[PDB]
DNA sequence: GCATCCGTGAGTCGAG
DNA sequence: TATAATGGGAGCTGTCACGGATGC
């Protein structure tokens, strides 16, 4: 789901 | 910036409000043909008043 | 699409040219001939 | 000791003096024998390396 | 799953007698730290070597003491005593006294040191100590035929109560480095390209030295042999 | 030579407060409503937390996670109006000759007010560093010339002097009192700060201001 | 071997039915299995009696309906692309009212998409999921004016789409305003036309003085309820006529239809919590005897002053409370848009009762199903919660079925989304998992539904609890909504028992969130298990306790990115939610019955029960999912075994023997290797390429269609112009690749030809054709290929042909063919590894084993970790996990450390020694004595302070056993790594992102339409953008000619584009630009706008940039 | 949308001098690919370029020669890698590209910082300069190794960090 | 970095004219075929091969070498376009 | 002179 | 190509902050 890539 | 540690330079930020800075407002016309009121360049209206004063005007 | 007015693109430095001195002696003596 | 700040200054100091192109060997240099040596360091975490003091 | 490939060629740079590098590639993957490693090892401790572990001084009663005369301490001219590089001309010769008597105003060089049958010193224009007017300098040098690096109180040899045991410096080896790249020949990609770099001090060169280290471990392999 | 002692002290990795959180305790949380909770977590990440400690931190990770997702747009966007407005900002000339110039303080209002006290040295830095002198200074013996460019050891130099007494102010050359038309000159501008050397004519330097604001935008 | 469990606490609840959330929501809308008089007033069957009856004189009235069987098996709607569905038949009557003449028939309404078994949809063959949305329940609030204090706004709020918001507030006037459609008016007339007396209002509202005669307007008692009514719709309607019965009408539509306007049941319910009143319908109001009388309005206007007031007993609302905030499922979202389809049903059965004939009309004349079809067909396909379903590894799809969204129709936009709901409320705790949600701009937006939460028939999320009386825990289990767990204080679950009594003078507690210390006398409940405050994915994360929230975030989403792996493994430490996940998603197939087994297959397993009977399951084999990941079945019994009730038959994708796995349990050394794991970069050893770990099969399928045209038929053939037979070798007779075959980038899948578009050859193909003497073919190889970077093995075709029994293609398409190619993708640089504490990292080197650090024994690691990705990080549970998985490593045995009630530190060191006894002992004896190597290790570790002075080698290598670290030797030299290193077992999964799929390439290719630009995405073969950003590194940069090759040669200049492709062959520097084609498109689509653009130069002269293309 | 251009998941390069990239074979004989089909048709590879690049066209059709083809194409240029976001100018940098085995660009430790990149799963574009000038500007403006310092600050952007610093501070 | 990168930013005042001057040469050096190089045979640019070193194909390597050598003349206004063109075309054909 | 209306903005690749 | 027929029908409601144009 974006951010660092967790999703 | 300075309080979350990010050392950035003067130039940058005085460029941008150089920018922020770029217009006038006209509070009389002279002898000109712009308005009062009138929002230009600051650049603009002083070549225009120097014209002026070259011209005597 | 044009060539932006800065860096190389800048009119201070794009119109600069290069030239070996081999072909600058000889261009030389094509303006001295005449 | 060798820290970020230190190194940073080294860079920059070499930067002034010796240009961008010994610089860069400069960099790779420190790269190359840090990665050297943090390999053989023996760091490493264990839970037990997280120290709760006894003052607390 | 076929593999035939050449063996790899052998690159020699030396600039004179004190350095050299030397490149070996193609390797098979992962060789290039096989052979290295055991090299550089080899290479640091096991090479035949001359040092200074000896040295005793008139009036000098502990490494720590001065002498009146003399501007260097007993540490300095001793520190000066472990860079002299003596080479042995003959195989059978094991240990030297070499003496020093000096005094007057002089700066003392390595070449002023008495000649010895079948000893050559490699640097005669290094600087052992200087004498002031009055100053008198009168010594011996204990030097052997070792390996490798020895500190002062692991041999702890003294011909007399006054000689004071230097640490010994056998190996002609300063330093060794080694660094492997990655290299190809033709498809393969892993293939890896040695090259070993070598300091001396003259008395053996690096490519002798690299050519009596493969030795050593080369014997060291015939040990696996009778059991 | 303790592993996370080392990785923070080196700069390697790590804060006194992560560490802490690792070591003595998690500290004081945040309820949802931005109120800071009364009773703190005592536990370390080492000894664990409770069901309850760990929900109660949960309010303040979640504020932080929508703080940084919802930071990036509003970055982007000032980032954008930045360089719309900066464009058209280039070095376009050496000197464009004028005599205006600011006066960079070396010293500022005390928050008690009773006097001034010396700027922070990364200030006075940010604000000297790379320029050209407008004018004339002599310190401590030194003369900084008219036209040069303040190297990093001439702005400790200047430092040494304000904390001297010799200098409150140094005039210098700023994109502020530039003349140059449809951007700025050489000697407003000074160092190109990438290359530790006077910029380049051709320079973008509008782009490279708003790139200089903006990137560090989502570590407000 | 030996799973050894901790913990203390006993759970007294198995978890719920994980999927319920979507089965018992869709069951109830449908009610197929209640004969249809027994059904109830919700569902479908709500819909249908809300539609009908139909009147305005014929009337058209609804009995019962019916669902068939479906037509398909699920199998056959996935291969076939068809939906998975049942025939809706409704059975209505037409009665006309004069003659009294009554038709009854049952029509045809087409097909609703039936629930799968595990709580999944297939439409049109892809399997899909049904989000729940969250939204504000339904019913009456008062929330505090943000520009005025003192002042608030009361707000009645009805279902989504039934009907408009209705605010009611004190204006600074004095009068209290009602708005509705965006409309202020007094609310003194709409009193009025519920037929309010001045005296009944002032009686009422008088205890409250000043604002109730603020309330007081004669000119409006001065009227009737009729002239009132009228004024209101004047009010509301400018220029439309006010006739009396179209006000009535108006007005009733907007307040008492119940058609029109619909609280909920929750709505209903919360409004008579709420207003302390009884409501009789679920209007506001009602039309009783001729005239409206009042529900809602008088309650809500009571409410609103006394809170005005300061009267106590009255508060505000917290509208992010989640006794405030519901759930629509499934069956509310699905029934929603079947009530819409219904609707327009209705509104063409009237159209068809005023125009048809009057003497014989049927049911079936007067209905058309086709809008009810496209409402529901429209739901299932481009809904934006209905989503593709992600079936990556079983618990991707379980976890899907769990997501809550506020997004979607009725719901909430990212740009209305603020802090606020984004929040954890404290009455998450329970129902919403706190920590799994996604990271970036859907944050707190999406999130997940916790373990044992449960959502009621009114939409409200209910966590358990345990009733605690006298301090004594009873076994009886409560579901509580948020708004009834206010009301108590609960015990936290580790609060410490003997027996069934609580055992300490001091609990921890929560008191309406707050924490709280109680006496045991003061607790009403306590907590089921710390598993319920989290999410399934968070619960599968050991040693929770000891990371940051924000890595357990990235744990948990990243779990469900693992990718079923051929060898895979359960994690070597478990949270003992392992085996229920694997149970609950239908991944492994299980006996029925106690029984014994009679056939075992790789296709099949027979088992024979108590019953005698003979029952054979089917094993799914290497079957494609969503996201093309392998999902088969394997049996795990064998031939004669006796199997219980319960027992495994056959594991399925991501189970190992009944238990999740996600990944593989490798050796893990927690070092800095020569730069190879800077910045997360991670080092693995060869030897995991060696035996397959971390092998995954993947299926892609590809797909041809041959059409008839104008020019001519394409066909699928074996003859392809202008190919060799090398290019057709492994096609078929058809021109079908046989199943078997590898293939590569560039290899034909299926031939095909199509007829050439008509085109007269140019003078330079006319005059090599006669030199090369060859008729041009009047066919082209139209042929589906590898696309690029794609391959493998083809293990499957389908073929589709018209003619063909049981086929039907679309119109024009002659015939279809499919082909499912499979590959074993081990792993490579670039892959994504995780660990379920959030640590990832893409592996960036795979050194041969003699090049890994080893234990003195011989033995290499599999994975080598940088310490340094720990401390910033804050998530120790890993290096804990590390530690265990050490021990369990030389004991040969793994682990269940449940969350927050786990293994601790000492029972750890415990296991630790037996193990180190293990490790050490063996060599002991073994005739080897301590190594040199580890003495100077020991010597370094005993100037850090990891052991004491004075003890022997073998305790201190013990001492820092116990500590998880170990000697290590480096496998390039054979000197030891100069401390001691932690090394232990680690579970580490592959991610779905893997480079293989990534890795894109371009030089040329295909452009757009309009812009002429390259097409973007790997799959069209396009280009990677250069956006606003990247031209600004550029210009920064001052690197002109990069640049302007950048705007025009390399994407939208055509001729600057061709001649620059031919130049580079050619071996000539590129040509200069040209007009980039996009500006042209700009000039006139500005022309369009009827705007001038002229390109000028210096003497302000037009230029033309069409070449005189566009001028006459 | 640009040609000549690319993306791919990056890994630590540690090996690498600041001025090289690791760049994987299959990416660049794509990129590259009408010099190399010129480059082919310069030696006995193939007879033109059209047969080049029916040659390159399906995997199995092609063969040694072309690599080292490659090899030479690539001699001396620079590609352009970039990540997204682009904050500042460092976004894009020039490297030497240095052709790889595998499906991973491999990024240089020391430009980590000023790419924002790290190794946890980012990607990266890369492009072809075509012109010489397109060439000159990134290697004489772009390279990585000419800058040094931020143009913001004017300290090292490139410098020392993780297990750099780890390693000389031990 | 470049060989002798720092050198070559200090012959020039401005970077951008060493990347025009040394983008402009390199053109010229493709265009002629490197027949007029300003290096001497053994200064010539090598690249290894398979069989031997050979002429580095790279005009932006050799025309920062050959500025590098000091033989080359830049400026503005030199010598009319065409006629270098002419001059060059006439010295060196292709 | 000041409340309130309307219009218009609100990050980048990637895939879908 | 002829009985007569005579004013429609969904809204979609949890951001926000600004700037500039009308209204007390
Ligand atoms: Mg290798
Ligand atoms: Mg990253
Ligand atoms: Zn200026």
């Amino acid at each position: 789901a974006x951010x660092x890539x967790x999703g | 910036y300075r309080a979350q540690g990010v050392k950035l330079h003067d130039k940058h930020i005085e460029i941008v409000v150089r920018q922020m800075m770029k217009y006038v407002e006209v509070t009389d016309p002279g002898d000109s043909r712009l308005l009062e009121g009138q929002v230009l360049e600051k650049w603009d209206v002083e070549a225009l008043n120097e014209r002026l004063i070259a011209e005597g005007k | 699409g044009r060539l932006i007015p800065a860096g190389t693109g800048s009119d201070f430095v794009r119109f600069t040219q290069v030239v070996d001195q081999k072909t600058l002696k000889a261009i030389e003596e094509a303006r001295k001939e005449a | 000791p060798q820290e970020k700040n230190s190194l940073k200054d080294l860079v920059y100091q070499a930067f002034l003096r010796l240009g961008m192109e010994k610089t860069a060997r400069l960099l790779d240099a420190l790269k190359y024998y840090g990665f050297t040596f943090s390999t053989t360091s023996g760091i490493t975490i264990g839970i037990d390396d997280a120290v709760i003091p006894e003052e607390k | 799953l076929d593999s035939k490939l050449k063996a790899p060629v052998f690159t020699v740079r030396t600039q004179g007698r004190e350095y050299g590098e030397f490149v070996l590639e193609p390797l098979e993957r992962g060789f290039g730290v096989t052979l290295g490693n055991p090299l550089r090892r080899i290479l640091l401790s096991s090479i035949p070597g001359t040092a200074v572990t000896s040295v005793y001084i008139e009036d000098v009663l502990h490494e720590f003491s001065t002498i009146p005369g003399v501007k260097e301490d007993v540490v300095e001219i001793i520190l000066n005593l472990k860079e002299l590089v003596v080479r042995f001309l003959n195989p059978s010769l094991q240990t030297v006294t070499l003496l020093l008597k000096a005094e007057g105003p002089k700066e003392v060089k390595a070449r002023d040191f008495l000649p010895v049958a079948d000893v050559e010193i490699m640097n005669p224009d290094l600087h052992i100590a200087t004498l002031e007017e009055g100053g008198r300098l009168n010594m011996e040098v204990r030097v052997d035929r070792g390996v490798g690096y020895v500190p002062a109180e692991k041999h702890g040899i003294k011909d007399r109560i006054n000689a004071i045991p230097v640490d010994a410096v056998f190996s002609p080896v300063r330093r060794v480095a080694f660094q492997v790249e990655d290299t190809r020949l033709g498809q393969r990609t892993d293939l890896d390209k040695l090259t070993l770099r070598i300091w001396t001090d003259g008395s053996v060169t690096p490519l002798e030295a690299l050519n009596q280290a493969v030795e050593i471990l080369r014997e060291h392999l015939t040990y696996f042999s009778n059991p | 030579f303790n592993p996370l002692y080392v990785m923070a002290q080196s700069g390697a990795r790590g804060n006194p407060q992560q560490i802490r959180q690792l070591c003595g305790l998690r500290g004081l949380m945040q309820k949802p409503s931005g109120e800071t909770f009364e009773v703190p977590v005592r536990s370390s990440f080492r000894e664990g937390l409770t069901v309850l400690e760990y929900f109660i931190s949960s309010h303040g990770a979640r504020k932080g996670g929508a703080d940084t997702a919802l930071r990036t747009a509003d970055s982007g966007y000032l980032t954008r109006k930045l360089v719309d407005v900066t464009h058209e900002i280039v070095v376009r000339e050496a000197d464009c000759g004028t005599t205006n110039y600011i006066s960079v303080p070396l010293f500022q209002p005390d928050e008690v007010t009773r006097s001034l006290r010396l700027r922070k040295r990364a200030d006075i830095e940010a604000g000297l560093y790379g320029r050209v002198l407008a004018r004339e200074v002599e310190v401590l013996g030194v003369r900084l010339e008219e036209g040069r460019y303040l190297s990093m050891d001439d702005v400790h130099l200047l430092i040494k002097a304000a904390e001297a007494g010799e200098i409150q102010e140094v005039p210098v050359r700023s994109p502020l009192t530039c003349q140059t038309r449809y951007g700025v000159c050489q000697k407003c501008y000074g160092y190109d700060l990438s290359m530790a050397r006077p910029v380049s004519i051709g320079e973008a330097v509008g782009i490279v201001a708003a790139q200089s604001i903006g990137e560090p935008g989502t570590q407000l | 071997m030996e799973i050894k469990r901790f913990g203390r606490i006993r759970e007294v609840i198995p978890l719920p039915p994980l999927t319920e959330i979507q089965v018992e929501s869709y069951r109830r809308a449908l009610q197929a299995d209640v004969p249809p008089e027994k059904r109830e007033n919700v569902g479908i069957q709500a819909a249908f009696r809300e539609t009908f009856p139909i009147e305005e004189g014929l009337v058209l009235d609804f009995l019962e309906y019916r669902l068939g069987e479906p037509p398909f098996p699920q199998d056959e709607c996935r291969e076939k692309d068809l939906t998975y569905q049942a025939p809706l038949y409704a059975r209505l009557q037409l009665i006309h009212k004069d003659t009294g003449l009554i038709k009854e028939d049952e029509v045809f309404l087409g097909h609703i998409p039936l629930m799968t078994e595990d709580g999944s949809f297939i439409i049109n063959g892809a399997d899909r999921v049904i989000v729940s949305q969250i939204h504000r329940s339904p019913g009456v609030y008062f929330t505090p004016d943000p520009a005025r204090p003192g002042r608030y706004i009361a707000s009645i709020i009805p279902l989504p789409k039934r009907g408009p918001w209705i605010d009611l507030e004190v204006e600074p006037n004095g009068v209290v305003s009602m708005k509705v459609n965006k409309r202020k008016f007094p609310l003194v007339l709409l009193l009025r036309v519920l037929g309010y007396d001045q005296e009944t209002l002032a009686r009422e509202l008088g205890a409250y003085g000043e604002l109730v005669q603020g309330l007081m307007d004669e000119s409006v008692f001065a009227m009737r309820p009729e002239e009132a009514l009228i004024r209101l719709f004047t009010l509301l309607r400018p220029g439309d006529p006010p006739k009396r019965d179209k006000a009535v009408a108006y007005v009733y539509g907007l307040i008492a239809d119940p058609r029109r306007y619909d609280l909920g049941e929750a709505g209903r319910y919360k409004a008579e919590e709420k207003l302390g009143i009884r409501l009789s319908g679920r209007t506001l109001a009602r039309f009783e005897d001729g005239e409206f009388k009042d529900e809602v309005f008088l309650p809500t206007l009571r409410y609103l002053f006394a809170l005005t007031a300061g009267v106590p007993g009255h508060e505000v609302d917290d509208i992010d409370h989640l006794g405030n905030r519901r759930i629509r499922t499934v069956g509310e979202l699905m029934t929603d848009q079947f009530r819409v389809g219904l609707a327009r049903l209705a509104r063409g059965v009237r159209e068809r009762m005023l125009m048809g004939s009057e003497d014989s009309l049927t049911p079936a004349k007067l209905v058309n199903s086709r809008p009810l079809e496209a409402a529901i067909r429209e739901f299932f396909s481009r809904s934006q919660l209905s989503q593709f379903k992600d079936e990556t590894n079983p618990l991707s799809s379980l976890r899907h079925k769990r997501r809550i969204s506020a997004l979607g129709p009725g719901g909430l936009t990212r740009e209305r989304a603020g802090f606020d709901v984004r929040d954890v409320h404290r009455t998450h705790y329970g129902r919403i998992c706190p920590v799994e949600t996604p990271e970036g701009a859907n944050i707190g937006l999406i999130t997940s539904l916790a373990a044992y939460a449960r959502v009621d028939e009114l939409g409200f999320i209910r966590t358990p609890y345990r009733r605690v009386v006298g301090g004594v825990v009873t076994d009886e289990v409560v579901y509580m909504t948020a708004t009834e767990e206010d009301r108590y204080t609960i015990a936290q679950a580790n609060t410490p028992l003997e027996g069934n009594r609580i055992a300490a003078e001091r609990v921890v507690a929560r008191r309406k969130g707050e924490p709280v210390i109680v006496s045991p006398e003061e607790v009403e409940f306590m907590d089921v298990s710390p598993k319920q405050v989290f999410s399934v994915n968070t619960n599968l994360i050991p040693f929770l306790e000891h990371d940051d929230a924000n890595r357990a975030l990235m744990g948990s989403n990243m779990q469900t990115q693992a990718v079923p792996l051929i060898r895979a493994q359960a994690p070597v430490v478990m949270t003992g939610l392992e085996e229920r996940v694997v149970r609950d998603s239908l991944a492994a197939l299980y006996a029925e019955e106690d029984g014994e087994v009679a056939k075992v297959d790789g296709n099949r397993i027979v088992v024979r029960y108590e019953d005698g009977r003979l029952v054979e399951y089917p094993l799914r084999r290497f079957y494609r999912s969503n996201q093309g990941t392998a999902l088969d079945q394997r049996p795990r019994v064998v031939v004669g075994q006796r199997v219980r009730k319960g027992d495994l038959l056959a594991d399925g994708p991501a189970s190992e023997n009944g238990f999740l796995a996600l990944g593989q349990n490798v050796l893990v050394a927690i070092m800095p290797f020569d730069g190879y794991n800077f910045e997360d970069a991670i080092v693995i050893s060869e030897e995991l390429l060696k035996r397959d770990f971390y092998t995954s099969i993947h299926i892609e399928r590809y797909e041809i269609e041959a059409r008839d045209t104008k020019l001519g038929p394409e066909r699928i053939t074996r003859d392809i112009p202008h190919l060799s037979e090398a290019a057709l070798r492994d096609l078929d007779e058809e021109g079908v690749v046989r199943i078997g075959a590898e293939v590569k980038p560039g290899d034909i899948l299926v031939g095909r030809t199509s007829f050439k578009g008509e085109s007269e050859p140019t003078p330079e193909e006319r005059l090599l054709r006669s030199i090369f003497g060859e008729k041009a073919r009047d066919v082209k190889d139209t042929s589906l290929r590898v696309p690029p970077g794609e391959g493998g093995i083809v293990v499957r075709t389908v073929r589709l042909r018209r003619g063909d029994p049981g086929v039907e293609l679309k119109p024009g398409v002659r015939e279809v063919v499919r082909v499912y190619v499979a590959q074993k993708r081990k792993l490579q640089v670039g892959d994504k590894l995780a660990n379920r504490h959030g640590n990832k990292g893409v592996v960036a080197k795979i050194l041969p084993v003699e090049d890994m650090p080893h234990l003195p024994d011989g033995t290499p690691v599999d994975v080598i970790l940088n310490p340094l990705g720990v401390p910033s990080r804050m998530n120790l549970g890993q290096i804990l996990e590390t530690h265990l998985g050490l021990a369990g490593y030389f004991l040969g045995q793994r682990y269940i450390s449940p969350i927050f009630d786990g293994a601790k530190e000492p029972e750890i060191k415990e296991l630790l020694a037996q193990a180190f006894e293990v490790y050490f002992g063996k060599r002991k004896g073994e005739g080897f004595g301590v190594d040199k190597r580890e003495v100077e290790v020991l010597r370094r570790a005993e100037k850090l302070g990891l052991v004491t002075p004075g003890k022997t080698p073998e305790e201190q290598l013990k001492e820092l056993f116990l500590q998880g670290k170990v000697v290590l030797y480096d496998g390039r030299t054979g000197e030891p790594i100069e401390g001691p290193i932690v090394v232990g077992q680690m579970f580490i999964m592959k991610l779905y992102h893997m480079v293989e799929d990534k890795m894109h390439a371009r030089s040329t290719g295909p452009y757009s339409l309009i812009t002429q630009q390259p097409l973007g995405g790997k799959a069209q073969f396009g280009g990677q953008r250069f956006g606003e950003m990247e031209v600004w590194a550029l210009e920064a940069y001052g690197a002109a000619h990069t640049l302007q090759e950048m705007l025009t040669l390399k994407s939208d200049d055509i001729e600057g584009r061709n001649a620059a492709y031919e130049a580079i062959i050619k071996g000539e520097d590129v040509p200069e630009p040209s007009v980039p084609e996009s500006f042209r498109v700009l000039v006139k689509e500005l022309q369009a706008l009827a705007l001038d653009v002229q390109t000028l130069d210096e003497k302000d002269n037009p230029v033309d940039i069409f070449e005189g293309l566009a001028s006459k | 949308r640009v040609d000549y251009s690319g993306r791919s998941v990056i890994v630590v390069g540690p090996q690498l001098k600041l001025h090289q990239c690791g760049l994987p074979k299959r990416m660049a004989l794509e990129l590259f690919k009408p010099f190399l089909l010129k480059k082919m048709e310069e030696k006995g590879i193939a007879p033109n370029v059209k047969a080049a690049r029916r040659m390159l066209e399906r995997q199995r059709d092609i063969k040694d020669e072309v690599w080292d083809a490659l090899e030479e194409v690539i001699h001396g240029k620079v590609v352009l890698l970039n990540r997204a976001p682009t904050l500042h100018r460092l976004g894009i940098q020039a490297f030497q590209p240095v052709l790889v085995e595998g499906q991973s660009i491999q990024l240089h430790p020391l430009v980590c910082e000023a790419f924002n990149a790290d190794f946890d799963g980012d990607q990266m574009a890369v492009h072809v300069p075509l012109s010489s000038f397109a060439q000159a500007e990134a290697r004489i403006q772009m390279l990585s190794a000419h800058n040094l310092l931020s143009p913001a600050s004017g300290e090292p952007l490139a410098k020392p960090s993780r297990d750099i610093i780890l390693g000389l501070y031990y | 970095a470049e060989p002798g990168i720092d050198k070559l930013f200090g012959m020039v005042d401005s970077k951008y004219r060493l990347t025009v001057v040394v983008a402009k040469r390199a053109q010229q050096l493709l265009r002629h075929g490197f027949k007029n190089t300003v290096l001497e045979p053994e200064e010539r640019p090598k690249m290894q091969t398979l069989e031997g070193l050979f002429d580095d194909p790279n005009a932006v390597t050799w025309a920062m070498k050959e500025l590098l050598t000091g033989r080359l003349v830049f400026g503005e206004n030199l010598v009319p376009e065409d006629r270098l063109q002419k001059e060059m075309e006439r010295l060196y054909p292709v």
